[PDB]
């Protein structure tokens, strides 16, 4: 199963994004065609407009959560220069 | 004009029997309603809730007390019908072919009086009210927005600069801190169990008429009928249609309810006293001494002198033969006001009946309710309810998106998902149906969703027995395996 | 018995009066001549001087507490214009 | 750096097969559901060879037949995966697992999802999971006062106190091996660098975590009720 520390890091990244006056939308499912699990994240604002949306595929959830957290930190660095 | 055919309605909310019917079909309808009421899990839950003393001996539960209230109500209804038939007013009042439904409705209303109380009774309601009062602080919304709003919910704060949304926050905040047994009973009979009772049967259990979201003073012409909350905000629409089905004005009451109330006032005294003897607290001699000191001649002297398990069987009968005809005459004398629904008094409320009832009540308060065991049970129940609410608190701290996602299926909320799965199926289905009908675009969606989440929590907490809640409280605290 | 919400409202009114630098004195008894219960309230100040005193009679305590709370709110509105 | 010892791969593979099948069997032994429901759920959540042979040759001895077929289908695949990618494994940089699109993944996922649907959702598991969380949190809260002391106070407490009764009793409640490990770890530190308090706090927290993690379920539960004055 998923390790607790990875979930904690993902939650910390989500809270950091939310404190930046942004909205994080999380969706997930499984794709049997590719035999993997898929997670899509859609970033928004206080008005509810899409900014960045990306989907990740993997067969192990520990790597998937790490990739998602890395992407969230990358966007936070990008959009935290200002605004 | 008095016509009881406009008040005894045998229609239903779903799959109602339409058309014309005879006496036999109507009687079969009401017998079917009795069949649904008697065979319900709520009655079997009443089987294991305490009345005064802890559940062990042959002490009484809620069910046996309901069985006395039912008998008294049926006897009063029969006396009223007989007295009306003697005076040749039975056919002029529209009751010629409706005596059976009359008695059945009164009996079933008396049976469903205690269907909606929470575990531990008066001390369960107090705990729920104080917990939600601490969480919401309804006294800070009575006027224009403040800067020192102590509410702990962001969406329920009164943020100055918007008056249409504020009215709704005020209503929800005031409603959520007025849990009451009868309103929960109405909600249980209609929404949670889905029994599909007739309109008259549902109206028979509407005891008080004050809305739960009421703020301020009540009109001087209804100060007795509005002393307690009557229904919640989630049933308002329902109640509206109920009035249209029974020709009731705003803040009015269904006639037969009066009779039921009367019954709940007689038994309330005498039964408790008997149990005090059975638990070896004091004895018959002390009973008479305390009664004589706290004080009449007829009942007390006959009971004390003809006696020198069979003493109480003689004491009840005299009290019934002294009280029931008085209630019947009070019902018949003020019949137009009761049929209008605006009678601002009770049937038994300066005669010797009030004195005898007060005698029984004060003796019971002095020698029974002051025992240490009752007092200890009362404190323990308060603490248990508070602890359960504290345990289930994390479900109320989530967000709209998180709770919505949790309902549809999670990997990010293990503890919350397990806590949510611990709830019952019926309550979750009720939440789903209630939330589905809401418009998903209005700015009022979060307010209603929070209201229904709190309603779900209160239904779960109030749907337990004393023993089940106690055991679950020790299990969730890791005190017992 | 008395309903919890009525007692809570009465306590809230008492606290609102007390925060207004006033003192609320409560007394109660039973009158068998009128066959009812009586509650007298005496409002005071930080010095201990009577301002308003009233007594209510009723046979049911739920109505009695509602009347008392209504009177307390009425005086609070009266004397909260200033001072 | 960041490399792995070859044989570890094999061990990981094993931890992935048993992980499914065993759990399923226990569900039957605790009287949760039965064989017929097993096949129905498997068929609904879905292969021909193993499942059909197991279901048809069967009409305590069903599982003894189900294991063998799964082993004879899975072990040679793992052996061939080990031998095929041997240089990368010997280098220590193989960034995959042995059993990670063949039918083996599908069969393992079938077993796993059936177990998640019908076994891990039972109320008892869920209740035990909440109770364990609360017990561990309570034990940490109870032993918190040991972490609020100072360097001098804890050092004096280790060497022998009259000023810290509760703390001394709590410290004496710990095991001998953990305290000896703390003593040896702290002795080697330079006693003059400005980094001494940091390392001492790190090793104190390590001592607490070793003590907490060195218990059994029953021992921790009983100790938690004893320290809370719930049982004598």
């Amino acid at each position: 199963r998923l390790y607790s520390g990875n979930l904690a890091a993902f939650k910390a990244a989500t809270n950091k994004l939310f404190q930046l006056d942004l909205a994080v939308i999380y969706d997930d499912w499984y794709d049997a065609y590719t035999r993997k699990d898929c997670i899509r994240l859609r970033i928004e604002d206080r008005s509810g407009n899409l900014i960045d949306t990306s989907t990740f595929y993997h067969h192990d959830e520990d790597v998937l959560f790490n990739m998602c957290t890395d992407w969230l930190n990358h966007m936070y660095d990008q959009l935290k220069d200002w605004k | 004009q008095i016509d009881f055919r406009k008040k005894i309605n045998w229609h239903r909310r779903y799959r109602s029997p339409q058309g014309v019917k005879t006496e036999h079909e109507i009687l079969r309808i009401f017998e079917s309603d009795r069949g649904r009421i008697i065979n319900s899990p709520a009655i079997r839950r009443l089987q294991q809730k305490t009345q005064v003393f802890p559940l062990e001996a042959a002490v009484r539960t809620r069910l046996t007390h309901s069985m006395e209230v039912q008998q008294v109500g049926r006897y009063i209804a029969k006396e009223i019908l007989s007295r009306l038939k003697e005076l040749k007013l039975l056919e002029a009042y529209g009751l010629d072919e409706l005596t059976g439904p009359f008695e059945s409705i009164v009996e079933m209303s008396c049976l469903m009086h205690d269907i909606g109380n929470p575990p531990f009774g008066h001390f369960g309601e107090a705990a729920i009210n104080d917990w939600f009062r601490q969480r919401l602080h309804p006294e800070d919304a009575e006027s224009q927005p403040l800067t020192d709003d102590r509410c702990s919910v962001a969406a329920l704060r009164l943020r100055d600069g918007e008056e249409p949304l504020n009215e709704l926050r005020r209503k929800i905040r005031q409603d959520l801190c007025h849990f009451e047994g009868n309103a929960q009973g109405i909600r249980l009979v209609h929404t949670l169990m889905r029994m599909n009772l007739t309109w008259a049967q549902v109206g028979g259990i509407l005891k008080y008429t004050r809305p739960a979201w009421w703020r301020g003073e009540t009109p001087e012409t209804h100060h007795y009928l509005m002393k307690k909350p009557g229904y919640y905000l989630s049933e308002e629409a329902y109640i509206a249609r109920l009035r249209k089905e029974l020709n009731l004005a705003l803040y009015s009451r269904f006639p037969l309810t009066w009779i039921m109330e009367a019954a709940d006032d007689i038994s309330y005294c005498v039964a408790d006293l008997e149990d005090a003897v059975e638990k070896r607290i004091f004895t018959v001699e002390q009973l008479y001494h305390h009664l004589h000191e706290a004080w009449f001649s007829l009942v007390v002297e006959n009971a004390w002198e003809k006696s020198r398990d069979q003493f109480f069987m003689y004491l009840r009968v005299n009290t019934l033969n002294k009280l029931v005809p008085y209630a019947a005459q009070r019902f018949i004398d003020n019949l137009p006001a009761i049929f209008a629904g605006t009678f601002n008094h009770a049937l038994l409320e300066a005669s010797e009946c009030s004195d005898l009832l007060k005698l029984y009540k004060n003796v019971a308060v002095k020698h029974v309710f002051s025992h240490p065991d009752v007092e200890r049970l009362e404190l323990q129940g308060y603490r248990v309810i508070s602890g359960l609410l504290e345990i289930y608190r994390p479900l109320l701290s989530l967000s709209l998106s998180d709770f919505t996602e949790l309902v549809e299926k999670v990997k990010r909320f293990p503890i919350e998902s397990r806590l949510f799965h611990k709830l019952s199926t019926r309550h979750r289905l009720a939440y789903v149906e209630a939330v589905s009908k809401l418009p998903s675009d209005s700015p009022e969606f979060p307010l209603w969703e929070y209201y229904y989440r709190c309603r779900l929590l209160q239904d779960y907490i109030s749907g337990m027995t004393d023993l089940y809640a106690w055991d679950e409280y020790r299990r969730l605290m890791a005190v017992e395996q």
